[PDB]
RNA sequence: GAAGACGGUCGAACUUGACUAUCUAGAGGAAGUAAAAGUCGUAACAAGGUUUCCGUAGGUGAACCUGCGGAAGGAUCAUUA
RNA sequence: ACGGGGAAUCAGGGUUCGAUUCCGGAGAGGGAGCCUGAGAAACGGCUACCACAUCCAAGGAAGGCAGCAGGCGCGCAAAUUACCCACUCCCGACCCGGGGAGGUAGUGACGAAAAAUAACAAUACAGGACUCUUUCGAGGCCCUGUAAUUGGAAUGAGUCCACUUUAAAUCCUUUAACGAGGAUCCAUUGGAGGGCAAGUCUGGUGCCAGCAGCCGCGGUAAUUCCAGCUCCAAUAGCGUAUAUUAAAGUUGCUGCAGUUAAAAAGCUCGUAGUUGGAUCUCUCUCGGCCGAAGCGUUUACUUUGAAAAAAUUAGAGUGUUCAAAGCAGGCCGCCUGGAUACCGCAGCUAGGAAUAAUGGAAUAGGACCGCGGUUCUAUUUUGUUGGUUUUCGGAACUGAGGCCAUGAUUAAGAGGGACGGCCGGGGGCAUUCGUAUUGCGCCGCUAGAGGUGAAAUUCUUGGACCGGCGCAAGACGGACCAGAGCGAAAGCAUUUGCCAAGAAUGUUUUCAUUAAUCAAGAACGAAAGUCGGAGGUUCGAAGACGAUCAGAUACCGUCGUAGUUCCGACCAUAAACGAUGCCGACCGGCGAUGCGGCGGCGUUAUUCCCAUGACCCGCCGGGCAGCUUCCGGGAAACCAAAGUCUUUGGGUUCCGGGGGGAGUAUGGUUGCAAAGCUGAAACUUAAAGGAAUUGACGGAAGGGCACCACC
């Protein structure tokens, strides 16, 4: 880790690593291009 | 317990309670001071003058007769040495250890015994520089000491 | 003997803070090298994802098979073998399940019979094991 | 070397109440010893003592009663405010009924019960019971 | 009296070097760890069948062995004019 | 790590937390620059750049929730896109407008306070207790219930009109009406082997499943698992995990340890640090005798004062219906309260003067006096007015004289240094002697000799071993040699000389605190080993042989390189040990011993005398030791120190904190190297260990016995 700035940097990469991987599958559904947002509704 | 020895030895002088000059002593204080001036013009230390008056002239304590002690008599008349009595005898002793040491290099006894005589010199030079009996730049250098004594 | 002067507080205050370092309870909580080695990072619980059900053997004078679970932690990727406590409690768990894991109770040391196991499962699939064991709830799929 | 003459002159008279003697010799004496010994004598712990005058530093011969359990010195002489005397006489004394702490105030070497009346702090010298 | 320019200053930032530090794909081998109740002697604890232990140098399948110098934590608190 | 006020715990000392509503700082995605203004380097302002990112008709345009809500992500981990300016206050031109400041609700077992889940009566008991009966047994006299026996009386929780509350509502308070008999309007969470309250009851399982913080439980009778019953603890709460505090005298200032359990540096010197022996009983120029002004050498200490935000903490008053709270209230318009303490260190102030530091004159350019000189110079004096000159005033500097009771505390059973006679296997250099071993020369008589538990490797008429005379080479200094001596420790024994040190003793010498312990830094350091020369007698790591052996790469025997010896460099370690830091005081005996001093009968020698030696009997001082003891310690073994220790504090250095990993890895440094110094963590364990006891075992001894032993 080593010395407060290469720890704050080391957090920023792994924060950027996770925050960009969660976006690579968000556009799988319901964009403006729009495969339509299928909502099934059932009553119990 | 002695400083640079492991011996805890008890041997000294025991001064009596009665502080007065005794009855038989027929020397006044001026006569004792006149004796001291001659015994110092002979070239004796203050530690040797007090012995000669005790053994031969019957004076028990010169501080008890004259009211003053030996060194404050000589330093007031003027016949006193610059470096004091015990610092002389350590410097003169550390010369003869150092002079003998260049003859016999392998003697690791007197090489150790020189440092004890060395380390006693700086304990006294510090004290005399504090009480201002020595000038505050006097230092024992191992090469000049043949001309200090 | 100890120093005992009246101007000796710097000798006293600084002898102690070097002598404090030979205390292993002091050192393990102040050096920082055993909190980057802890799999949690100083949390009471953590969550993970079950890799497999490895069951590990009891230690010397008593024999059984302690059923454990190999967990891979979410927040730092580390791996962990945690112990599934009661009986029939491995039968509420499948693979690739999300498990809240605790410590075992000895603060990062193993608890007697089980070798090298410092954690125990608390909840599986966001329901409690005490709720499943005692039949209060149903395993959600 | 002899740091603290009052320390060696109290463990001389501590070690002889153990061994059952009736007199101690305590050389050398300062005048803090004679003030401390006079406080113990006035509370009946010691009895009469005699100061032998050689020209150097006196010795004291102290006649002992058999009444002293413990005689002690505090080192260093910590400063004691009067609002902090209760902690000292709870750490050092056996009860609230007997035993004294000797402290050197600017009104004289005294007890803790005298120093409370004259409203004085000082430095703790020692204790006896 | 607007645009615009010269020069100064403040200074974000860019480019390339050096020192690093960290996130990242890869055969090879490396050490310790989880056990092991697996095989050959039996180094040690009895004078443990070469009393043992310490330092230091050398040689081995290995516990070790041997040369030098200690210690008793020895198996003697002692050996006769 | 934003800092404080503070918070948790706590005997006393302490330890840890303090993002968080009060004060102070900073910052609005990251740096940077500005405009305006009293105030900003402002972000609910602007301009850039780096990073993200919205619309777009592709030319352009606009961004900044660490405000209130809300969303995603992150995670063990945290509430509503609600109502209102009515309260507390703020802004504006303003009695009027505005305020996600703030207030009110909603969610909320964070947490803290109060507090239901039943009470009572009559029967009956093969229940207990009180009075009598010897006892059976006699009673509303007091209690109890595994009576799901009977019986009314009481009530909330709910359901619910109304009032009250509020901005408007809710909630609580107040009231209608309904509202309890398995009062099903049922109380839970952990446990029942010990720590630790409470079942070796019953069924099941059979070292499995599992329990268990720890010890342990489970292999067919489980006090421990899975359950049923019963019992226990807390109780609208109770388990678990982790942080932390006490327990922990297991961090020790109070208050620990260091011979053998973890641990005193190999020894000594030494700067800083820390600690240091006795001693010493308020006055001048002014104002109305009472105040100014000065002090005296400077402080530490102690006591008082004044200044120290509120809230919190402590604490006073007050029936919130009690309480946690609150700062209110009380009396028949009045009477109240809204106290007070605490608030370390540092800084102000005033009194004390013990303790502790420090000054004050020693070649007197010292105090106090009046005497004279030199230089500068005040501002009043001459009715004002220009000029001169004094006086005094105030300084600064020199020369005599008087006077001071003129001025040095003692000499530590502290230390240094003299001096005196001794003493010692202390050290160095030079010299000297001894027997032995090995080799060599010669002679003698001869076939064996060496070594072993036995042999064997080995030397022999190219004459071994043995007896004799010599020569040399290097090594080593016996017996005398002791629980004796010296040395800082390693360490040191033949004679003689030389050189320079030392302890102890003796002293009516000397200096007069110069001292103790010690970071840094330094000297010496057995053995072994590494660079260079010299020498190699014995012995000899490695190596080669022979034997013992199941096996020997060891023990045993024969050779034998480096080494063992001398000198110049390095290395700096040992069971370098008393496994015991140094200085200091106090504390029992006894007999010896070594060195020095003092006193004394009487024996020897120097011919008798003195003196000295040798003894004999004591005394004193310091040494290495010994025996002894209910001094006291200690877990004991044991220790006159390892004592003077919960009755705990004489000074001071080093150093230990369960066992392993490990004195390892890494980094630095030292070294020719060998290695030396310094020195972890991951993980792993519930014990490792010290003394002592009783057996058992011994190829340890002493004794004893048996034809189930031998002879």
């Amino acid at each position: 880790e080593l010395s407060r700035v290469d720890q704050r940097h080391r957090a920023s990469q792994l924060r950027k690593q996770k925050k960009e991987a969660v976006l690579a599958e968000k556009r799988q559904l319901g964009g403006k291009d729009g495969p339509p947002h299928q909502v099934l509704v059932v009553p119990l | 317990g002695r400083m640079h020895a492991p011996g805890k030895g008890l041997s000294q002088s025991a001064l009596p309670y009665r502080r007065s000059v005794p009855t038989w002593l027929k020397l006044t204080s001026d006569d004792v001071k006149e004796q001291i001036y001659k015994l110092a013009k002979k070239g004796l230390t203050p530690s040797q003058i007090g012995v000669i008056l005790r053994d031969s002239h019957g004076v028990a304590q010169v501080r008890f007769v004259t009211g003053n002690k030996i060194l404050r008599i000589l330093k007031s008349k003027g016949l006193a040495p610059d470096l004091p009595e015990d610092l002389y005898h350590l410097i003169k002793k550390a010369v003869a250890v150092r002079k003998h040491l260049e003859r016999n290099r392998k003697d690791k006894d007197a090489k150790f015994r020189l440092i004890l005589i060395e380390s006693r010199i700086h304990r006294l030079a510090r004290y005399y520089k504090t009480k201002r009996v020595l000038p505050p730049n006097w230092k024992y250098e191992s090469s000049t000491a043949s001309a200090l004594v | 003997g100890k120093c005992r002067g009246l101007r000796t507080a710097r000798k006293l205050r600084s002898h102690r803070r070097d002598q404090k370092w030979h205390d292993k309870q002091y050192k393990k909580a102040h050096l920082g090298t055993a909190l980057k080695a802890n799999p949690f990072g100083g949390a009471s619980h953590a969550k993970g994802i079950v890799l497999e059900k490895v069951g590990v053997e009891a230690k010397q004078p008593n024999s059984a098979i302690r059923k454990c679970v190999r967990v891979q932690l979410i927040k730092n990727g580390k791996k962990i073998t945690a112990f599934v406590p009661n009986d029939g409690c491995l039968n509420f768990i499948e693979e690739n399940d999300e498990v809240l894991v605790a410590g075992f109770g000895r603060k990062g040391h193993a608890v007697g019979d089980i070798p090298g196991v410092r954690f125990k499962v608390v909840k599986v699939a966001n329901v409690s094991l005490l709720a499943l064991y005692k039949g209060k709830k149903e395993r959600p799929r | 070397v002899r740091m603290n003459v009052l320390a060696d002159a109290l463990k001389s008279i501590n070690n002889a109440e153990k061994r059952g003697k009736r007199q101690v010799l305590i050389r050398p004496c300062s005048k803090v010893i004679v003030r401390f010994l006079t406080v113990m004598m006035k509370h009946g712990y010691i009895g009469e003592f005699e100061i032998i005058d050689d020209h150097r530093a006196g010795k004291i011969v102290v006649n002992l009663t058999g009444r002293l359990n413990k005689c002690g010195v505090i080192s260093p002489r910590f400063d004691v405010q009067l609002k902090d005397l209760e902690k000292w006489q709870n750490n050092l004394l056996p009860s609230r009924q007997f035993g004294f702490i000797v402290l050197t105030t600017s009104a004289g070497i005294m007890d803790h019960e005298e120093a409370r009346r004259k409203h004085t702090g000082g430095k703790i010298l020692g204790f006896f019971f």
